[PDB]
């Protein structure tokens, strides 16, 4: 069909790269399924919340992490104030997406961005970053979901190999 | 001895899909710039618009330009390239009869930002959480005499005069207004107030929030 | 810099490490031995340093049977300001345009996963030792010292008197 | 010296040992300028000029200059401090002078500017570097024009030439012999040996420009027609 | 070996043309990355057919742990092996000569330089873990000597005394020591 | 040498201003005030820059000196020496007739946590605000005019420095100053 | 500085214990016993560690002198000064109330053959069994509990170091 | 294919490479059309002058930078005298190309070659390095003639 | 049928010259060795390893003949074992040359003491080549 299946595994990366892959999954017409494995950094947790609500799964071994925007600043005294205010705009940006997608107020999330803190799989469903726990039972449904969407393209592949032979 | 004629979308649909990801974007008339303006990456974008205007049948489909680069000024402030390289970009992009639909993903640092407003009016696409910056450009390390600094001052004099002429045609302002608003200090622009200023017009086509899709269900 | 040794003036300059802390307490062994009545004035100017190096000069100043005087010169970032607050009450002076910064001290954790948790307990014990001793020097509560020591907080010399960092300022 | 330079000094007495070489020469009102003229040694020459000022106000303070260049503002601070003292200064040029050490030997008093036979002098416009935005590029060209206008009227006061001759000389890299610098007014007396009157090749080219020597009759000079 | 060759009708590389001809070439040193390509090549030829595998070695030395990965794949496969020497096999490369083909399948050139010595290792840190890695290096030293004693027929007490120091062999002494089987002639 | 000028109560401020070079001038300034609180102290400033933390200690040391101070600017005064130039007593401020004066804000780098950036961002702004209000006292200039002249990174000739209020007298009778 | 107190037998073990640094401590230790063998020698401890054979050179040189030995710990002593803190006689082992006492086993080094690894293995196995016999002498502790204490890294406060037997008194009382 | 089209967009390099591209364009029998984008350095302006006169196009944003070539190396005393006569002969060799293609006098070329001389789009036509200002139409005929 | 290779080498270890020596005699057919420019010690072993009667050389080619070189560092015992290694390798390459030049072996060790170079004339007299191409 038209479903997009992305896998999430990143322990670092810049904060701006996570927002680009967030809205790259928003403007897709069809649904999107995001599966978090290993960790979820500041660039990876935004990709995890960018999927369709109801198809987000986090395994027990995966650990979601919320991180402040790290940046490199160098310039004069007039230039050091304008880019540090952009850090306040990015901190307003990542707290806005975390508020509209997790059913949480903006004040309680902004009390979490001042210090780095790692989250577990049980705290991911409680905050609202995901929907279900990716246990061994619901992982079998992910195997059968990616089998029908790949055989829809492989049925055309089976007809091209028989026509060439 | 036979001529190597190119094939296009009404003709190459029987030859299968392109194998590599830049070649899927070249068939879809979409140029994605994920690298700053190096002398290696500027040669392919000149050959790309030369290929799109080579044997196109209708020559009227809008060319999508997605830019994500630092231009010629990096994050630290020095010049990794010069401003004369952008003059080869706008002269080659504006040559074709096709309209130029311009989009931004994340960033446009003082060279890609003036190319963002230089597209077709009414179709400036943008992501709702991007950053736009318009600052006057700088020069690299030049060690000369007193008359050598004067000729380098004339190169940046033509840089602010050419960049404000693009912003005067896009935003509909005067020549001295764009120099005082944009090309004076290193400032930044968000997505919402840039629509009131005149940098962008709308968002990307087909954009819809995943929470707004849950409200429809 | 040898003229300050006869005037009972020692210099605390730069980041405090192991060879500076051995030299600083060596000058303190001699100045109290020649006279146990006259004070010792110290000019503190440090941007930080080690955890155990600043604690090696803190305890030896309490053993000096006359009082000492501490004067801030320029800046004290999270290690020199602890040496200012450990002085005698009524002898803590500072410049009117100096700067006082209070922050938790720096320190790494290199080794095994069992090793980095048993050595971070010492850093958590160093945080209870630093904030536990600083609360008795400033007269404030225990909560307000542990609330501002996590992030860097610069303090003006005018507001350092009401908070309890210094006692007076030398204007003249 | 590739690896190390030993302390070349002499202090000898029948009862007590004296100081080293540079401390003894500083007590005899002789200052040495060696190495690069940065901001560190600029306070050494000015500070020794104020040290010998308080000792005696009438004796001639002598400054020996041997430097391949230096900082343009640090070499500016030694000239105007030398012109704002009471006694006269006798300058002696040593080694070479590259666009900054040629200024301090020309900044001496008239009649006391002594240059040697094989000294190299040079006069050019000051250099510099562009930096960043156009608000600093315009500040850079206004700084290089300020350093060029200050150094222009320095040579007008000490040599008495015209401003057109300075702009034609400081346009490119111009090296001057002391026999040529005596005509320009940079120095006052040429120092020679025991009857040493050898002609440098800059004057042989100068003799070829006026028409005194040809290729057929080279005279008792060195060969110059090997171009 | 940079120009390629042909298999029967198309262009194939020189090392891969002998792969279809069941000849394995080893020219570089035994490292972790080239040992991953060798033990994956032994399982690929074992799955296709069951014939004798030929190994031509040029190893000037290598590590201990990836060499034991290639040694254990010789005994695991159900096919036969034969090691032939040309050039030089130094360090752990000389041990792979005595890996398989004990029943008259160890050939060598008349000018091959052989080398046998005890393996080595390096791991520092805590003093308590230094005792554990010393037990690993001791258990790797006597086990490597037990395989050379069974393949060459030498007594076990002589391999500990001789291979602890530096030892080099010519192909004339490699016959009487049982390290190789036959010597290659001019044809 | 340098010890001959020390007994005549003349110190030198040369080179780049560091933390090790800051307290060496402060320690010898209080020794001259304890010896003679009536005799003036002449200083010589030649600095191409420095830190704003150690440079303020030189300004507080001259304010702590009970005796009058005299300043002399030779060579360079870039963003730290021009602040220490006008900070002396009014009427006793001399310099060379061709020395350069640079009035510009200090520099600084910022890195680390997101809460760590906004602390040092307003700290260097408070250093910019304190350096503007202090330098506006002895210059007899308004605050809005002196806060924009320090933003321009252009040097100042000593001819226009006299009516600006930063300096009082010029050594040389004010005719040797070249534009 | 250090020379103004060297005539009154003041030894400062500053910095990392190296081959040249510890040798300066040994060479000045033989000077103090040769001039007067009846008065005490004070040794200050402020060091983050050092070598195994160099740090052992301070202990046996202090046992070579026939006079009395006082040892004081300043700041941190990590497995080299902490072993040298309890090396003095009983009754004159004083410590500061805020000084950190770090107990750790020493390290080793080997580069050559695999038979050279086991030589250095039993060489550090002999050094580990040597210091456990020494540290159990002045502490009155059995060998079972003193071997596991050197296994993991443990920073010890001087409140529990008094009952452990490593120190004797606390300067200041609290 | 009686005409070739080479886009010139580079920062330039050694002066020996700019001589070869200029001599090769004046040797072939087919026409040579040269179009510049950005700037034309010392190795690029010889390819700009290497084209035939009449079809040298530059855009409005195009600049032109002319300067004498650098070089030099370390050696003995008489070794520097040999190569300094060569740099002065190469500087006279590039002055012969600029005087022939642009019809300028030889004494005025060396005055502009003495310093880093930059040119705009307007004065490049007035100097003689190009022919007319490029536009859309001058390159629309280029892409349609190469299709057959 | 007949192998034809170009010999050109100015450096390299002589241990690799023994690998290319025995590989040339492994071929049943003849070998044509044609040296161009420089022939080092690793290249002269492949030049002498060819078939007698088909070793060509040009007028400007030269042949470098020298003893093996090595780098030894470590314990005292394995230096003495490796000292016999470089000695018998030098005795091995002397026996390689002796099968072609038909000279006594004691005279070749005197030429293998230092670096020995030959022009196109005395290469034929010393038996490394056959004729001039």
């Amino acid at each position: 069909s038209k479903k997009v299946f992305m896998i999430i595994n990143s322990f670092g990366g810049s904060v701006g790269n996570g927002i680009t892959v967030h809205d790259a999954l928003q403007f897709i017409k069809a649904g999107s399924l995001t599966l978090a494995l290993g960790v979820a950094a500041s660039a990876a947790s935004l990709a995890l919340a960018g999927g369709t609500i109801g198809e987000r799964y986090v395994t027990e071994g995966c650990h979601t992490m919320i991180h402040q925007p790290e940046g490199g600043l160098n310039g004069q005294a007039s230039d050091i104030w304008i880019d540090s205010q952009e850090i306040m705009k990015i901190r307003l940006d990542v707290a806005e997406i975390y508020s509209l997608s997790t059913y949480r107020p903006r004040h309680k999330i902004l009390r979490d961005l001042d210090r780095d803190f790692y989250l577990t799989a049980m705290e991911t469903i409680y905050y609202g970053l995901a929907d279900e726990i990716a246990t061994n039972e619901v992982m079998h449904s992910i195997v059968e979901m990616t089998n029908q969407v790949w055989s829809y393209h492989d049925s055309k592949q089976e007809r091209l190999l028989e026509s060439r032979a | 001895y036979p001529e190597g004629r190119p094939l296009f979308l009404p003709e190459a649909e029987r030859f299968g899909n392109p194998p590599d990801l830049p070649s899927l974007l070249l068939q879809q008339r979409v140029i994605y710039i994920s690298m700053p303006f190096l002398p290696s990456v500027t040669e392919l974008v000149v050959a790309q618009c030369y290929y799109l205007d080579f044997d196109d049948r209708n020559r009227q489909r809008p060319i999508y330009v997605y830019l994500n680069s630092t231009g010629c000024i990096n994050d630290k402030g020095q010049a990794i390239s010069a401003d004369n390289e952008f003059y080869a970009i706008w002269a080659a992009l504006g040559f074709t009869r096709a309209p130029l639909y311009t989009g931004v993903t994340w960033k446009a640092q003082n060279q890609a930002a003036v190319l963002l407003s230089a597209g077709q009016k009414g179709h400036r696409y943008s992501f709702p959480h991007a950053k736009i910056s318009t600052a006057p450009p700088v020069m690299n390390r030049v060690f000369g005499q007193a008359v050598d600094a004067q000729l380098q001052a004339n190169e940046l004099d033509y840089a602010t005069k050419y960049y404000a002429a693009i912003l005067a045609r896009s935003t509909g302002k005067d020549l001295e207004t764009c120099q005082k608003q944009y090309l004076s200090r290193k400032r930044y622009f968000s997505v919402k107030e840039a629509y009131e200023e005149g940098l962008v017009d709308k968002l990307v086509p087909g954009f819809m929030l995943n929470r707004f899709r849950k409200m429809q269900k | 810099v040898s003229q300050l040794f006869q005037q009972r003036i020692v210099r605390l300059g730069g980041a405090v490490d192991d060879d500076m802390a051995n030299l600083l307490v060596a000058q303190l062994l001699y100045l109290d031995s020649v006279d146990n009545k006259r004070d010792i004035t110290m000019y503190v100017n440090s941007p930080g340093g080690s955890v155990t190096a600043g604690m090696a000069v803190f305890d030896t100043m309490r053993h000096i049977r006359p009082d000492v005087s501490t004067c801030c010169i320029g800046l004290a970032a999270s290690m020199g300001a602890f040496i200012l607050a450990s002085g005698q009450a009524g002898k803590r002076y500072s410049l009117p345009n100096s700067r006082i910064m209070i922050h938790q001290p720096l320190g790494g954790a290199q080794g095994q996963a069992t090793d980095i948790e048993i050595q971070a307990n010492e850093i958590l014990h160093h945080k209870l030792t630093l904030n536990g001793y600083l609360a008795q020097f400033t007269g404030q509560s225990m909560e307000t010292i542990t609330k501002d020591t996590d992030r860097d907080f610069f303090m003006s010399p005018q507001e350092a008197i009401e908070y309890g960092l210094v006692d007076a300022i030398i204007s003249k | 010296s590739p690896v190390v330079t030993p302390d070349i000094q002499i202090g000898h007495g029948e009862d007590a040992i004296e100081m080293d070489l540079y401390r003894y020469l500083l007590s005899n009102r002789i200052i040495f300028i060696g190495g690069y003229i940065n901001d560190k040694m600029a306070t050494q020459i000015v500070g020794s000029l104020m040290a010998l000022e308080a000792v005696d106000e009438n004796e001639d303070i002598r400054i020996y200059i041997n430097s391949p260049g230096g900082q343009p503002y640090s070499v500016l601070g030694v000239v105007d401090a030398m012109q704002s003292i009471k006694p006269d200064v006798q300058t002696v040029a040593l080694g070479a002078c590259y666009s900054y050490a040629s200024l301090v030997v020309a900044a001496g008093t008239k009649g006391k500017r002594y240059a040697m036979k094989n000294t190299r002098l040079m006069m050019t416009q000051p250099m510099g570097g562009s930096q960043g935005d156009i608000y600093q590029i315009k500040a850079t060209v206004e700084e290089l024009n300020a350093l060029y206008q200050i150094f222009s009227r320095y040579y007008m006061k000490f040599t008495g030439m015209n401003q057109d001759q300075i702009e034609q000389a400081t346009c490119r890299d111009h090296f001057m012999t002391p026999e040529q610098a005596k005509l320009e007014g940079l120095i006052d007396e040429i120092i020679r040996g025991k009857g040493d009157y050898t002609v440098p090749p800059a004057i042989v080219r100068q003799f070829r420009e006026v028409g005194l020597v040809d290729d057929l009759t080279p005279g008792p000079f060195l060969k110059v027609d090997c171009n | 070996c940079r120009p390629p060759g042909q298999r029967q009708s198309e262009w194939v590389d020189l090392w891969e043309a002998y792969t279809y001809q069941k000849v394995v070439f080893i020219k570089e040193a035994i490292t972790e990355d080239v040992a991953n390509n060798m033990i994956a090549l032994t399982l690929y030829l074992d799955s296709l057919d069951q014939k004798r595998i030929y190994y031509w070695l040029n190893v000037p030395g290598g590590d201990v742990v990836p060499t034991l990965a290639l040694y254990d794949t010789m005994q695991y496969v159900r096919s036969k092996t034969a090691t032939v020497c040309y050039g030089l096999c130094l360090g752990m490369g000389g041990f792979l000569l005595t890996a398989g083909g004990e029943k008259g399948y160890r050939f060598a050139m008349p000018h091959s330089i052989l080398m046998m010595h005890h393996p080595s290792g390096a791991s520092r840190g805590q003093a308590s873990e230094m005792h554990i890695e010393s037990r690993e290096l001791v258990r790797m030293r006597d086990y490597l000597s037990l395989l050379t004693s069974n393949a060459t027929g030498q007594p076990y007490d002589r391999v500990i005394r001789e291979l602890s120091r530096n030892k080099w062999m010519d192909p004339k002494q490699a016959i009487e020591y049982g390290m190789i089987d036959k010597v290659l002639t001019t044809p | 040498p340098f010890g001959l000028l020390l007994r005549q109560r003349i110190v030198f401020l040369g080179g780049e201003v560091e933390d090790f070079g800051a307290d060496a001038i402060i320690s010898q300034l209080l020794l001259l005030d304890s010896q003679d609180p009536t005799k003036d102290i002449k200083i010589f400033i030649n600095s191409p820059g420095g830190s704003v933390t150690a440079g303020m200690g030189i300004y507080d040391a001259m304010m702590l000196c009970r005796a009058d101070v005299n300043t002399y600017c030779f060579g360079l005064a870039a963003s730290m020496g021009a602040f220490l130039l006008g900070a002396g007593k009014r009427g006793k401020r001399n310099s060379m007739p061709n020395s350069r004066i640079m009035i510009h804000q200090p520099l600084g780098g910022a890195s680390g946590q997101a809460v760590d950036i906004e602390i040092q961002a307003k700290e260097i702004m408070y250093h910019k605000a304190n350096l503007n209000r202090i330098m506006a006292d002895y210059c007899q200039q308004p605050l809005s005019k002196i806060e924009e002249d320090t933003d321009r990174d252009r040097y100042m000739s000593p001819l226009e420095a006299k009516e600006y209020g930063l300096i009082d007298h010029i050594i040389g009778g004010e005719e040797a100053v070249f534009n």
